[PDB]
């Protein structure tokens, strides 16, 4: 990890319930398909990223993670972003797809701090659940490694840094169109 | 089945489609044996496995197979399966080994998956066969990075295969003197279709796919399409303009594929001007499960799994000298639309999903598709291109030769 | 299979039902070709549909249909899937629309689903037949309410079909003269279980189910049962006292269905008291997948998956002029009792799941069920009930009929 | 939503435990079978609802959810609970029906305040996990929106709104015989 | 499929297994019926079931069935299924019982599962057979604590079909005055691959597993196996030394088993040193589901599911009179090291689950699979050992025979 | 249950902190494979339990799990433990098997104290994702009941009894090689 070689620990609870209220708030919006209000959290120098992951020998571990040269899940810029956000707002207006169920339960969330008023660092627990179309439903679950900002929006907060770490090797749904 | 019928499945002369090709168990045990069991399959790129004894495990249909770099840098290809009891040899999706062993019994292997040595053959086993009892092998042979396996010892050498196709891939992969790389990291997903959908396809407006185009512009058209003489393969671009630039790529990778020296030079390799810079978006697909897109530069293996489902196994390839700056605008870019994430095809999954739920039912799977798009728009000699050319390139030629070689495929007990 | 041992399956006189009708892969198949795809199916009531341009989505069998109201009122049901390549044409599962486009390449559809625009015909397609490449239609007709279809060209009429069976569903659908409308919403769940089984069945002790009747009690009866003449439908009921009152509907449903003026006059459209007020509860099943309980005012289709599965799309009608609180009590009642949360249905579906579980066993499947119950108890010239009257109502006679038409559905290429 | 256009916030924290630990307790219950004390729980003025969800084109989002006429999930009274109480209490003495495995994740909980003391407005996150009979499993998850009322039990409050937003299209499992 | 090429499957003289065995589907209904519905099934052991009334519900292949003590402590053995629609009749794992009844439609049947009431058959059923209308029951016959059934009223006896296999199994069953009871609760999982590749095996290493030993110590063997003369059974063993020890099941367990009052005397009933107290770890095979590990004392049933799928029951058994602390070991180690979570079988499973998976593929089920390890190594005489023994005790000896067995069973219409 | 007949409570609400960021230390150790590091948890007199469940007729709820001399899933001595810890640690040496992806959501964390200063009593909920080579996933939840002991460690605490509530009949995976 770098962070999370040793126990967090302990702060807060007021900031322990702070920062949980960022991701439960977070949350509704994603699972509420308020996305244009999302968006809105990272900031401009949000990078968002979610590595491939491989299953390797034991001895290997370590090489599970894709590194930052190459290919990913999620990569993506503030630029890369709006660019989404665009996609979404697109298909709302002039299109006829349909619309998509999730949820996303937030858990174990771990605070340190870092350095600059201002930024802590997180580690919490995941999963999502997508239903869309009569049947289809996947699970996801994994890790947020994330880097937030303090801020005077009524939000609080605002995402520099976010690294998803999947429990997945190859892909099991059919495509990823939400946002962990 | 029986080779009559099994002929009735697709009417050429006249686009018609039997949708039971799609969903039908027993028809595709046959693919299994008739098309990937004899023809060429994409392992993946040689950069994926530069030093000797690293491997990577991938499929050639539903075998397992595993992809080991030798000592002298020869690329071997052997059924990932003990022929003991059938445990898996190779365990994990890629690393370095100096050797093989099967874990459940002993049995140990080479770099090249012969079985070298079994305990105790002095107890048991009165002379054992060790070359009858290692797995089988495939015919590997690459081309110009792109690394494909066979397991028919008769199958048709691979550039014969190709054929003029070659000229098409040249696109992607001779583009410099310095071949190509492919970035590390492999994308796989699941999408519960018929392999056929996703090949045929994929995205074949060569009119919607909308949002995905407005995703990279920060507020028709002219080209063609080829199909392939013998083997079924097909490709389809464009000439001149946004789209590339604009929308799928950006600036960069744009600037970098059609001016400047690297596009004008270097890409005059080709020896022909557009052929090189005034190319844009391009489809290409090699019979029977290969796929990419030069200018944009996914590639794929689709790996079948039912007739009703698939696998998405994407790389992508940069020229192996292309400036550090756009080798990493090619890793986002792409990612950002051509991934199971991108903005662009993680539409054409939601789609064929429906088309295969769909054909659950009785009445959608006792009429024909129509494929007859665009009928008798080719000449077969044009000035430039190899094979046989439409000039307007919204056609289902290229689709209509695939599902046609398929055909020869399925109904042949020999090679025609 | 074979037109000989198919029918072997099922002893009518002698009450055998052989198990594997329940679970066989080719037998499924051909229920799908023999039965669903010529006979006439529920896709819902009009009042899910009443301005025009409003769609829902429902099955046929396996096949997804799009229902849409027309510009003239009438209603068109098509196959929800665009003939090009076999996408779904309505994505919703209920809207309006002014047409239909296909999000895959372009195809645009009118309200109606034909094909009456594809992008540039001009370039290609040298005369495309619109009307061969439209999506197939099914017959549409309607039953006081009810919305049905069948593919069949050749298919009897439906008032011919449902015979004398039209009686017994005037007790639910034609008792006042402003027909009925169906509450919105429609529940919908999986059940792992033949659809057969839902259908023959369900809740047949025309003995517990107990804990669900002493929900609605805040603490040996008469009755017959009608098998149809021709095609495989059934009823079944009672005649005075609690069970509709205390335990399924409550007091205020039961004032409203036995006495008072809207039960006594209107309810004397059917020219028969006690046909109108002295019923309580009633079972009818229309063949091969409607069935809806008078009194009670669930209506349901089965829709098939495996011969494994059945999904149950269920929704419930009120009387169009009924009280306010009259048609609320009918909304909450239904859902109380016979949802897939009611204090009845969360029981018989338990059930079914295990029934269809162990027959994946050999000798569960090797030795037939009994279905001899109260063999050779009907008249069939009733004073007052049309068709072929059991004057015991616990008997398996409808069920017989079931299997009976079924058995005849299953054997004929023609119609009999 | 109403309540939840705008960010909670912040309240407690001795409050956020007092709620998260009341709906621990809540699934503790339910999962326990201890349901005679659950229902004790419910506010006799308990409205228990869970709409049926719709697929819709995303422009027609807003039609998701059936509204308070139409046919729901779940409709109830307190009478009709009464009445649920008396089948599972029913069903335990006399009947050979097998006993169920239920676990209830509880999460993202959002309080806000209301009118009267008293009454607290609720967000939660969901995962039920349902194990019954050698193999039969079906995973739901979805948002309870409460309303809850202080109370003088040890429970410390009672549910008098409770609304189900199941992330479920048509219900995936073959009945719904527990309680969110 | 057809008598000769269902021979053809397996080559006995010339070690050769033909991979479809282990997933095909016809193949498997064939073994369901010619092999599970006529040879002798573990349904468990009597302590499972003391007192009179007590059941457990298990499976004789995919049929579920009831296993029941009578008042005459007999043991009864029926079909779990209602005969009227196939509802389950006894619905816990375990429990007592009184009587049975049909939770469905009412009929009640008795603690050996003969329907003996159905309500009004006053009404209905002009005379109903109650016999005939019963479950299906099974042969019941148990041997030294182990309960076995069989459906075929023609099977031989069951010590016959066992023959001199009751030998081996007297190794654990036997070894005491006051035979053995099972430990109660029995641990179930789902391991997906065939039922065969579980009885063949497990862990045939009779060369890693390697770690699951390192755990039990806290820092080239001599030995024989045997193969039935008929029925396809066989087991495998050792003789003095630490694995039993050091290892599996530790000090305690092994000073019980091989020295002290205990193995010395009681375990001379066996009438021979070493085969009492020098014996160590033991395989032990009874076909075709049926496997125990004599010195660690784990039973199982292989429940088959697929031919892709099997589920594993298994339970402890320790000597009735053994002292507390050591029955207590018996259990702790026995579950520290072949249950699911175990630190030797845990590794079993994920082996046999990527062996099934291979076979998904065309190539992997195309070449057989060598099992001629130590072949012609038998003389069937020894001083000691009925049926015909291996002195080197690496050989594939009782694996053929299983397979060979298997063979009769499937091609037999009759009994050979 | 006992210490659960009636709600806890209330605490904390810094020892409900420390509690739970115990617990999802202790899931961030178990999910990164660090597991030398997880073991030095169990306190010495370590009793780690996981009945077999049986499904049975609803009077006889009471007979569900397996009694303390039956046969279980897990029944550890701190010495059985010890040498699990060997045969991972083995594996990870000298062997060729892949290494395995998990998730341990930790939820309904309920506290009572017991005698001795030191020592509380816990109930919480559980989703565990195991996903593993390709495509493998099972799902896995229920409740821990644990015992923890204060300590002078970095941790804070050690795991003196561990009772592992699983909402499983038969076990619905291939094997149990991951820990609760
Ligand atoms: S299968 Fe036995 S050596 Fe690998
Ligand atoms: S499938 Fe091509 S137009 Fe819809
Ligand atoms: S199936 Fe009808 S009595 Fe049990
Ligand atoms: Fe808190």
């Amino acid at each position: 990890a770098d962070v999370f070689l040793r126990k967090p620990a302990p702060v807060a609870p007021e900031l322990q319930h702070e920062v949980e209220q960022f991701y439960y708030w977070e949350a509704k919006l994603l699972n509420d398909r308020r996305f244009e209000e999302w968006f809105a959290l990272l900031a401009e120098d949000i990078h968002y990223f979610m590595p491939i992951r491989t299953t390797r020998i034991m001895r290997d571990s370590r090489l599970e993670y894709s590194g930052s040269r190459e290919y990913a899940h999620f990569d993506d810029d503030a630029t890369m972003m709006k660019g989404r956000l665009r996609k979404i707002t697109s298909d709302v207006s002039w299109s006829e797809n349909p619309a998509s169920r999730t949820r996303h339960l937030v858990s174990n969330v771990m605070i340190v701090g870092a350095e600059a008023e201002g930024e802590y660092e997180i580690s919490s627990a995941f999963i999502v659940y997508r239903n869309r179309l009569e049947r289809q439903l996947d699970i996801f679950a994994g890790e947020r490694r994330d880097t937030l900002r303090r801020n005077t929006s009524e939000a609080g907060f605002e995402i520099v840094n976010r690294t998803i770490l999947i429990d997945q090797s190859t892909i099991l749904a059919n495509n990823l169109s939400f946002f962990f | 089945w029986n080779t009559s019928e099994i002929e009735a499945l697709f009417d050429e002369h006249a686009g018609r489609i039997d949708p039971r090709i799609y969903t039908d168990e027993d028809l595709y045990q046959l693919e299994l044996e008739r098309v990937f069991a004899r023809s060429w399959l994409l392992l993946g790129h040689e950069t994926q496995i530069r030093k000797p004894g690293d491997y990577i495990t991938t499929y050639m249909g539903e075998d397992p197979v595993v992809v080991v770099r030798q000592k002298d840098a020869s690329i071997a290809v052997f059924l990932n399966q003990c022929r003991h009891r059938g445990m898996r040899i190779c365990r994990a999706d890629a690393g370095n080994a100096k050797a093989f062993t099967c874990s459940y019994h002993g049995w140990a292997y080479d770099t090249a998956g012969n079985l070298v040595n079994v305990p105790y053959e002095a107890e048991s086993f009165a002379c054992l066969n060790k070359k009858e009892w290692s797995p089988l092998k495939a015919r590997v042979e690459t081309y110009k990075g792109l690394i494909f396996a066979n397991w028919d010892e008769n199958a048709v050498d691979l550039d014969t295969y190709l054929g003029e196709a070659k000229f098409y891939m040249d696109h992607m992969l001779d583009r410099t003197e310095a071949g190509t790389e492919a970035i590390p990291g492999v994308q796989k997903w699941v999408i519960p279709c018929n392999w056929k959908f996703a090949a045929e396809q994929f995205c074949s407006d060569m009119t919607s796919h909308l949002s995905g185009i407005l995703a990279g512009l920060p507020e028709p058209t002219v080209g063609k399409q080829y199909r392939a003489s013998w083997g079924g393969h097909g490709s389809g671009f464009y000439v001149g303009d946004p789209n590339l630039m604009l929308a799928i790529m950006g600036p960069k990778v744009t600037s970098y594929w059609t001016e400047g020296p690297a596009s004008e030079k270097a890409a005059e390799r080709l020896g022909s001007v557009e052929r090189g810079s005034k190319l844009m978006v391009e489809h290409m697909t090699v019979f029977p499960t290969c796929s990419f897109l030069p200018g944009i530069n996914t590639v794929r293996t689709w790996h079948p799994r039912g007739p009703n489902e698939v696998e998405v196994w994407a790389f992508t390839v940069v020229d192996a000298d292309a400036p550090d700056d756009i080798k990493e605008e090619f890793r986002r870019q792409t990612l950002r639309t051509f991934s199971a994430g991108g903005v662009f095809e993680q539409d054409d999954g939601e789609n064929w999903v429906e088309i295969q739920h769909i054909l659950r039912g009785h009445k959608a799977r006792s009429r024909p598709f129509n494929a007859e798009m665009s009928m008798d728009q080719t000449v077969d000699n044009d000035p430039v291109y190899p094979g046989r050319i439409s000039n307007n390139v919204y056609s289902e030629e290229a689709a209509r030769g695939l599902y046609a070689h398929w055909l020869r495929m399925m109904t042949s007990p020999d090679w025609d």
